[PDB]
DNA sequence: TTAAGTGGAGCTGGATGCTCTGT
DNA sequence: TCCAGCTCCACTTAA
RNA sequence: ACAGAG
């Protein structure tokens, strides 16, 4: 469910790490800078996959540290449109169902894409699903997070940059769906 | 007295001195005798590393008034200079980290 | 206070009645004494108005409206044939066009 | 030019600024790449004609 | 092949000792055995005499091409 | 011409797209360029340059001439792209003068640039199936009967054609075929015995190949020049005085050029037979009008002759100057009041006048006239002459004579109009773009009605259309449509000021 | 500042700049006239310049 | 920093399981330093991502299991996104294959669907 | 006869060394 | 206090 | 603005 993303970067290696092989010190430095962060158009970077080309290690005037331009590939959590995933619930709200996916947490199942025989709760947070023969209006979405299976239909990138001079919105949002037959909890299907 | 000649191509600098001169042939041809009144004011920022730590601890312990001494001290990733005339210099010499 | 220039060459021979000091800047939109003349109506002036808005919707649909080509599509899927934007392509008279313009 | 390197505060080109220095680190350019397993080209002939 | 001069110039010598002294001033490893030296420039000159400095001098011709000379293979002189 | 390049940047975007205006504006802004540098200086792919050039050489917007070493350079016509704004005025003036078939003939030519006669008589007759019903198709005779009547009146002209390579330069093919105009057969139509019926869009070799027809924009501007002069006489003297002016200019359609200060002189003996016979006027009363219209100091007409009874000419360049003055003085009143337009008519008549004579001659006192003088030098309606006593040119020893120049104020007033239309398009495209959530929501409730209109369309789909939350939102969509209909209409009416200004600026230029 | 009364500091004039060029000293001419007089940083928009 | 390619290649979640495990073998020999939170944001996203993978049916696989799962599925005329999801979740019934294959009742016959159930579960 | 291209004469705007040491 | 550019004006050739 | 010094 991932994509590799090919990137270029200029990495500063300070001179107290000249005892160590440069291929190891670059990989430690790029994981200190790209891990657990959402790059804007490509998504959430997990870790470095490999280094593919390693150019010259210049030393600029005014510094003793070696600067080198690095070509590399990074593994990125970025699910494509209309993909089927599995994950747990964080809880319930009138705004929707909050689905947890391990490391990642911002997955909104909207009320317009819920399964249709229940669409609104009885002034309660926990969402229901009314089946006629069994479990009328009480089949609940538990906050403890039993495993569900959902289908991503929308993803959005908001540019969390400073607007104005210096002297927390969710940047990588994801909208799933459950209304297809076969989606939902792993018990139901 | 404009910008280009007066303030850009040539400008006033610090870490500089100016005195009357006088001869001395007992020195070499590549040495110069700096007075001690100017050697205490002028400073060179020496970084702490493995080769000079025992030397710089003693130069901190002398302080700003005895001649092989130090006028300031700066922490590793801080931009603020502790003026070394005050405080106990035996404590700030023990806390010399690398960098 | 006295200036560098002579005030008497500017004016102010009496020595009084100097202009007041602007405390707050003028507004962005100073109000107008006069108004727009209202539009001309009639059965001729309104048919041209009706014909104009029909030309926007027409010329946006004609194949001379060269849209920009799409790119950076992520994956392939079977629903591409269902999402294929079909439109007939116009070909010029190459006898009138220069030779350097063949595709 | 030399006179506007002195104004803009970048080091000039004549003298010791004519050449660039490289650090001789223990580096392996083009290290052995990790092989992909799923998205190889021999198993994914496209669907459309 | 390499067609430029094999003698290290005074500018190459000066900037190599300068950059090596700035590296030894920070906590970089020293390639020679120091014997009580505290000034980093003196340790740089001991590394220069023993031909151990890990710097490659890249010489840019005015057209854009270059030549990578090692420090340990230029003829040092006074 | 920054206002022209801004306004042409919008007319190419609305009518052709975005990757064509970058080619189109760059040809207007810089000059005639070969093909390889347009892809360089703009940055598009070389294929998209060829698409953008073939759509601009189609609509007669860019030209091409061969230069040294056989390269082809493309030169845009900035005046031609601004005439894309006058398209709804062109389709209406062929509806008054010609039938609704001729309304569609001009429309297919203005929307395709160049068409063959065989293609346009098919496409008009196909589109006129919607306008008719009950078994009556449109046939190719009565379409072509309207078509050849246009070429007799020069509203449709032939394009410059390809040269005959069998007569001129056989052998190696040139990079560009170097087209040339032929004066004889611009209006000599090809004969078409082939007839047929317009298909009603049921959805279930060419003898004039190369003979392309285009709209003659210079003919309409000769026609619009008439109604500016004819309806000016209709307001001043009389409607019978106006039809005589209408009669002479209709006779002067084929016999004079479009740029002539004095037309062909017509004798009063043959105006009398040329007038429509519904006017109960004699020959002597006809001579009474021609001697009182000659008594006008505005000189719309003149005598200019003695032989053949009453010889008379009607003026062309001097009639535009009386209109461009009335164009320029209509805005002085509406912007600065009626008492300020008194001065602008005063300083125009007495050609060089000072402050003290204006306050006397116009009966407007000091400190109220001088405010109306000083707000016009800052708006460039009026200038000073500044006759000095010394070569020092000191302000305390000289005389400042006010002067109204018609030509410099008319070029200034035209430059305001180009920016005035560009602001109207920018306000409309702003309110169209910010309601893209409203219009698509109103489109989706209409798409349930539009899709499945007859086949399987039950009656239980008419109540779920107003049921969506767009029901209080219709207040804004009606506030939208009352805004778009006013800004589109004001976009058209400013073109009336442009044509009265641009004709005066064009006719005063000798172009040596 | 200027003089001995104001704790001034000395002047690398126009002529002493010309001597440091002749030695080819690039980083010393950088240290005297940028690092130890008036070093500063600015925020520059790379789009509008 | 700059990006040369947005979507280079599609990754099965087995390839990440082999990646994060072999990353762990050289990790946790040097702990975090509190010189920056770079070692903090690395450790949280590495441990928790492998735990999500360690409940998926991508465990117990090999390269050559994936090399033969694409070999048997070569002659079924499916897209890359439709061949990927059959490996990550291991479909076992024919209801979710109507989700993983678009227009599944129109491209694939009911026997062709039911043979695909036998193809997945016998390899995986 | 005069249109024009180029000489010679007058007007204009620029510049004139490096630092400290005091009133 | 000394010195290059810029502009004005007679002075031949050429038609 | 003036005087010094090299």
């Amino acid at each position: 469910m991932f994509v590799l993303v090919e990137m270029v970067d200029t990495v500063r290696i300070p001179p107290w790490q000249f005892e160590r092989k440069l291929n190891d010190s670059i990989a430690e430095e790029l994981n200190k800078k790209l891990a657990n962060k959402v790059v804007y158009n490509v998504g959430l970077c997990i870790c470095l996959f490999d280094i593919t080309k390693l150019e010259d290690a210049y030393v600029f005037p005014g510094d003793g540290a070696s600067h080198t331009k690095v070509h590399f590939r990074c593994v990125v959590f970025h699910p494509f449109l209309d993909e089927i995933l599995i994950g747990k619930i964080k809880g319930c709200s009138p705004e929707g169902v909050h689905v947890s996916l391990g490391f990642f947490d911002d997955i909104l199942i909207p009320p317009e894409s819920l399964q249709q025989p229940a669409k609104f709760d009885e002034a309660e947070q926990v969402w229901v699903w009314e089946y006629e023969t069994e479990e009328g209006a009480h089949d609940l979405y538990m906050d403890t997070g039993e495993e569900i299976r959902f289908r991503v239909v929308d993803e959005s990138f908001v540019d969390t940059s400073p607007t104005g001079p210096s002297s927390k919105e969710a940047p990588y949002t994801l909208v799933g769906s459950i209304s297809e037959p076969g989606l939902g909890l792993l018990s139901w299907w | 007295q404009g910008r280009f000649r007066g303030n850009l191509s040539g400008k006033r600098v610090d870490f500089s001195g100016r005195t009357v001169i006088s001869p001395d042939p007992n020195l070499r041809i590549d040495e110069v005798a700096v007075p001690v009144h100017v050697a205490k004011i002028l400073t060179f920022p020496e970084k702490v590393n493995k080769a000079n730590i025992n030397f710089l601890r003693k130069l901190v312990q002398n302080g700003p008034e005895v001649h092989p001494g130090a006028n300031f001290i700066q922490q590793r990733h801080t931009q603020m200079k502790r003026f070394l005339k005050y405080g106990n210099r035996e404590k700030m010499a023990q806390e010399l980290k690398y960098g | 206070a006295a200036y560098t220039f002579n005030i008497e060459a500017v004016g102010f021979s009496k020595g009084e009645k100097l202009p007041d000091v602007v405390l707050k800047p003028p507004p962005l939109f100073p109000d107008t004494d006069y108004k727009p003349v209202p539009l001309k109506t009639g059965e001729g002036e309104e048919y041209m108005l009706a014909l104009k808005q029909e030309l926007r919707e027409t010329m946006k649909r004609m194949p001379y409206f060269i849209e920009t080509p799409e790119e950076r599509q992520d994956i392939e899927r079977y629903s591409k044939r269902y999402m294929k934007v079909y439109k007939e392509e116009w070909i010029p008279d190459w006898r009138r066009l220069p030779r350097e313009m063949m595709p | 030019g030399v006179s506007e390197c002195i104004i803009m505060g970048i080091p000039m080109n004549i003298g010791t600024g004519l050449f660039k220095l490289l650090h001789k680190a223990d580096r392996d350019p083009n290290p052995p790449k990790r092989p992909l397993i799923f998205d190889t080209n021999e198993f994914h002939i496209p669907l459309v004609t | 092949k390499r067609i430029t001069t094999p003698y290290m110039t005074k500018y190459e010598r000066a900037r190599v000792l300068g950059t090596r002294a700035l590296q030894i001033a920070m906590c970089a490893p020293v390639m020679v055995e120091l014997e009580g030296e505290t000034d980093p420039l003196l340790i740089a000159m001991k590394e220069l005499k023993a031909r151990k400095i890990p710097i490659i001098i890249r010489r840019y011709l005015p057209d854009g091409s270059y030549e990578d000379w090692g420090v340990d293979e230029l003829i040092i002189t006074d | 011409t920054q206002a022209e390049i801004k306004l042409c940047s919008l007319l190419l975007q609305e009518h052709f797209g975005e990757i064509v205006e970058k080619i189109g504006v760059h040809l207007i802004r810089t000059g005639s360029q070969p093909l390889r540098v347009i892809a360089h200086d703009t940055g598009t792919s070389l294929d998209q340059v060829k698409k953008a050039l073939c759509v601009l050489v189609q609509h007669n917007l860019v030209s091409y001439q061969v230069h040294k070493r056989g390269v082809v350079e493309y030169e845009a016509q900035c005046s031609r792209v601004l005439r894309m704004l006058r398209y709804p005025r062109y389709i209406y003036t062929t509806k008054t003068l010609y039938s609704d078939t001729g309304e569609l003939i001009v429309e297919e030519l203005l929307l395709n640039g160049k068409l063959t006669m065989s293609a346009v008589v098919k496409k008009v007759a196909d589109r006129l199936t919607e306008t008719m019903e009950d078994g009556k198709t449109m046939d190719y005779a009565e379409v072509s009967n309207t078509f050849v009547r246009l070429a007799d009146t020069h509203f449709v002209q032939r394009c410059p054609s390809v040269p005959t390579t069998e007569n001129s330069d056989p052998g190696p093919p040139p990079p560009a075929p170097t087209l040339v105009i032929n004066e004889k057969d611009m209006y000599l139509v090809p004969k078409l015995s082939l007839i047929g019926k317009g298909k009603r869009r049921r959805s279930s070799p060419i003898p004039d190949d190369g003979i392309y027809w285009q709209a003659n924009l210079d003919r309409f501007h000769q026609h619009f020049r008439d109604q500016a002069i004819v309806s000016a006489v209709a307001n001043r003297m009389d409607q019978t005085s106006s039809e005589i002016v209408r009669t002479m200019l209709r006779m002067s359609e084929i016999t004079t050029s479009s740029s002539a200060p004095f037309t062909q002189p017509l004798s009063s003996n043959e105006i009398f037979r040329s007038l429509p016979v519904g006017y109960n006027i004699s020959k002597q009363v006809l001579d009474q009008y021609l001697t009182l219209l000659a008594d006008d100091p505005l000189e719309f007409v003149g005598k200019s002759g003695d032989s053949g009874g009453g010889m008379y000419v009607i003026n062309l360049h001097k009639a535009l100057a009386s209109l461009a003055t009335a164009t320029l003085e209509s805005v002085v009143q509406e912007r600065f009041g009626s008492r300020c337009a008194r001065i602008f008519r005063l300083v125009l008549q007495k050609k060089h006048i000072e402050q003290k004579q204006v306050e006397d001659f116009a009966m407007i006192p000091a400190k109220e006239a001088k405010d109306m003088l000083y707000k016009m030098l800052s708006e460039n309606f009026m200038s000073l002459q500044e006759i000095p006593k010394t070569p020092d040119h000191a302000p305390s020893r000289t005389f400042y004579l006010y002067t109204v120049n018609i030509l410099s104020a008319a070029r200034m007033l035209l430059h305001r109009c180009y920016k005035s239309i560009a602001n109207l398009i920018e306000r409309r495209q702003f309110e169209t773009k910010e309601n893209k959530r409203l219009l698509e929501k109103s489109q989706r409730v209409e798409a349930i009605i539009a899709s499945m209109q007859a086949t399987g369309a039950e009656e239980a789909q008419l109540q779920e259309i107003e049921e969506m939350i767009t029901a209080p939102e219709r207040q804004q969509l009606e506030t939208l449509k009352r805004n778009v209909n006013k800004l589109d209409a004001s976009e058209i009416q400013v073109d009336e000021t442009i044509f009265l200004l641009e004709s005066y600026i064009e006719c005063t230029m000798k172009r040596q | 500042t200027e003089g001995r009364s104001r704790d001034g500091g000395l002047r690398l004039g126009e002529m002493e700049r010309d001597c440091l060029i002749g030695y080819g000293a690039s980083m010393l001419l950088l240290e005297r006239l940028m690092i130890s007089s008036d070093a500063f940083e600015v925020d520059v928009c790379g789009q509008c310049g | 920093m700059e990006v040369k390619d947005a979507n280079s290649a599609l990754l099965s979640n087995y390839e990440v399981f082999q990646l994060l495990t072999d990353l762990k073998e050289q990790r946790k020999e040097s702990g975090k330093n509190k010189h920056s939170s770079g070692q903090q944001n690395l450790n949280t996203i590495t441990y928790e991502t492998l735990k999500y993978i360690s409940k998926t049916p991508c465990r117990h696989q090999s390269p050559e299991i994936v090399r033969e799962f694409l070999t048997a599925l070569k002659s079924h005329k499916l897209t890359k996104a439709e061949k990927l999801q059959l490996l990550n979740h291991r479909p076992v019934t024919a209801v979710e294959i109507q989700l993983m294959v678009e227009e599944s009742e129109e491209r694939l016959t009911e026997e062709q669907i039911e043979a695909l159930l036998h193809t997945v579960t016998s390899i995986l």
